């Protein structure tokens, strides 16, 4: 996270940190407590499935404390159109071995309805994105969760408001821009897969994955956001499925 | 109104103009000055929008140049206060009002839903925690 | 090129005048219609004229709250229903700071009084779509000091016209003994570069 603030202890206790063979790997966001939704791409070079780790209830990777839980990834589902190396579809549900026990630093994220997240949540300026990824562009990466404060920007109006780039990933109807483009804050490598959770009325959602970028926090650019309201029906839908022998799983989209 | 007998009558902008309404020459005639009788005609000669009475619902019309401006009682908005504020009672109008979730129903009265965790209150709007770590609170500020 | 059907709304206007503000746009739907959505700078959007087939969305409601932020509004195109061309398509509006930009409405002259060889000619004051629970704010509430009324004032035997100011609605102007005098009074906002004045009130005279 670039140009965010420490997230104090407990107030992102939605925050995932997933680790293979022991290494950082990703955030992620925990949605109750045996699922959790992170990004597609984390996984493209995964070797290990049974090496899968989840981390609920972390602060300090630098220390650890009673309220840390892990548990084994069983299964790891993306969408069949998701393409490795590409940055649509940029999603992944993962099914925990064991559940995690809630606490007063291990809660879930609500999970929104697709109406109420278009119509509603859409828009609401600010949303939070947080993450132990690096705190500047190409430089080493946070002990301590991040979080930082992003106003988020219909496509139209991000295309409009960015310098063009001859190659570059299309912005699609599964992705929304959100942050600045003064090169100030956003978020960045080793945050990927974490919330982009949105306050309403007392209530925090998840309505984006941290996903992809021009790098981190350059001028002309903004950070770019699986779009969650484009997958609730097929999130849910699998949230009820039976689990298969191996972990990864590539099931059809829609 | 010029009639013969009443042109007897010295000239009086409040009896040629304001009385008889005037033409642009008799009031310049009063006047005698181009620019004074134009300031004078401006208005004058403007007419009184609000003469069609085009505030609806109890608003009140006030005059400009070639418009007007209408003050709407609370309950209603609009240009001419058409729009009934207790009409609007749907989900993409601020959620309905509702606090989670808003389901709109045509014919009938849209209503408020909860996520799985929540219940829904005897307002009809509100959303309650029925376990002890409902999905999207922070405990350490509750 | 993107979906099917409708097009943008282009050309949208702010039409202000003593914080009555509407937001008007072109053109006149086919087969499509409109919804708006406002917001500060910093805050969330909030919607208004939903689905509606006009072409102008009154926004006053929304920036009474606050005349001196700055506003946006976007106006929404959709395919009315089944037309669902095969994120919505939209325009947005001009920036609109309701304080430096809204129209200073046409004054009226209250009253004027003779004393002895002084006169004092009062301007109403304008009521303002701002509303202070219940009653609606006049022009001098909202903008105090920042705003002036000036009047016009002639003889008849004069050839010219002379002009006072007033940091009130008073002006109280010295004049010849006997003479009938014409006034007209203009709201001004001083501090302003461009429409920094009313259209000047309907005239009065003694006679
Ligand atoms: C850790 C898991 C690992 C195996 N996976 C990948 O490296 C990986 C797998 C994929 N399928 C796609 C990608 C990928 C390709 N191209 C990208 N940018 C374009 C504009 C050049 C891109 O942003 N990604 C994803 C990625 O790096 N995510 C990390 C990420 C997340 C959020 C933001 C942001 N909001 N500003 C920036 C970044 C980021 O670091 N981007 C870059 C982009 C180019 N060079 C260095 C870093 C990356
Ligand atoms: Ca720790
Ligand atoms: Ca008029
Ligand atoms: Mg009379």
């Amino acid at each position: 996270i670039v140009g965010g603030k420490v997230c104090p202890k407990g107030e992102c206790p939605w925050q995932v940190l997933l680790l293979v063979n022991g290494a950082q790997l990703c955030g992620g966001t925990l949605i109750n407590t045996i699922w959790v939704v992170s990004a597609a791409h984390c996984f493209d070079k995964i070797k290990n499935w049974r090496n899968l780790i989840a981390v609920l209830g972390e602060h300090d990777l630098s220390e650890h404390d009673g309220d840390e839980q892990s548990r084994r990834v069983a299964q790891v589902i993306i969408p069949s159109t998701y393409v490795p190396g590409t940055t649509n579809h940029d999603i992944a549900l993962l099914r925990l071995h064991q559940p995690v026990v809630l606490t007063d630093h291990v809660v879930p994220l609500c999970l929104p309805e697709r109406t109420f997240s278009e119509r509603t949540l859409a828009f609401v300026r600010f949303s939070l994105v947080s993450g132990w990824g690096q705190l500047l562009d190409r430089g080493a990466t946070a002990l301590e969760l991040m979080v930082l404060n992003v106003p988020r920007l219909m496509t139209q109006d991000c295309l409009q408001q960015s310098r063009k780039v001859g190659d570059s990933p299309n912005i699609t109807e599964y992705m929304f821009c959100a942050g600045y483009s003064d090169g100030s804050k956003d978020s960045c490598k080793g945050d990927s897969g974490g919330p982009h959770a949105t306050h309403y009325r007392g209530t925090w959602y998840l309505t984006g994955i941290v996903s992809w970028g021009q790098g981190c926090a350059t001028v002309g650019h903004f950070g770019v956001y699986t779009r969650v309201s484009q997958y609730i029906e097929w999130l849910q839908k699998l949230m009820r499925s039976e689990p298969r022998p191996g972990v990864l799983l590539r099931a059809p989209f829609p | 109104a010029n009639a013969f007998l009443e042109e007897l009558r010295p000239g009086s902008l409040e009896r040629e103009c304001k009385e008889e309404q005037c033409s642009f020459e008799e009031a310049r005639e009063i006047f005698k000055d181009a620019e004074r009788t134009k300031l004078f005609w401006i208005s004058y000669s403007d007419g009184d929008q609000c003469a069609s009475s085009p505030c609806q619902n109890g608003g009140s019309c006030k005059d400009q140049l070639q418009s007007y401006i209408c003050f709407c009682l609370p309950a209603f908005e609009g240009r001419n206060c058409e729009t009934h504020k207790d009409d609007q009672l749907i989900c993409v109008n601020e959620n309905g009002g509702c606090e989670q979730y808003c389901s709109d129903h045509t014919g009938t009265k849209r209503s408020c839903r909860c996520h799985e965790g929540y219940s829904l209150l005897a307002d009809g709007v509100s959303c309650t925690p029925t376990v002890e770590y409902p999905c999207g609170k922070i405990p350490i500020l509750e | 090129s993107g979906t099917t059907n409708t097009v943008a709304a282009y050309n949208l206007t702010w039409k202000s005048t003593n914080f009555k503000t509407i937001l008007e746009w072109e053109p006149k739907p086919v087969n499509q219609v409109y919804t708006v959505q406002i917001s500060t700078k910093s805050g969330d959007w909030k919607s208004k004229c939903f689905y509606t087939t006009d072409t102008e969305c009154d926004l006053t409601d929304e920036i009474v709250k606050d005349v001196k932020q700055t506003y946006l509004a976007r106006v929404f195109s959709y395919p009315a229903g089944n037309v669902e061309s095969t994120e919505p398509l939209y325009e947005n509006s001009p920036e609109f700071t309701p304080y430096l930009e809204t129209n200073l409405g046409q004054p009226t002259i209250q009253s004027f009084e003779q004393v002895g060889t002084k006169v004092n000619v009062t301007v109403e004051d304008e009521r303002t779509l701002v509303r202070r629970n219940n009653t609606f704010l006049s022009l001098r509430d909202v903008f105090g000091k920042d705003l002036i009324y000036t009047l016009y004032y002639w003889k008849s035997s004069s050839s010219g016209k002379k002009t006072a100011k007033t940091n009130t609605n008073e002006f109280l102007i010295d004049v010849d003994k006997g003479e009938n005098y014409c006034f007209s009074v203009q709201a001004v906002i001083p501090s302003r570069t461009v429409n920094r004045k009313s259209t000047d009130s309907p005239v009065e005279c003694m006679g």
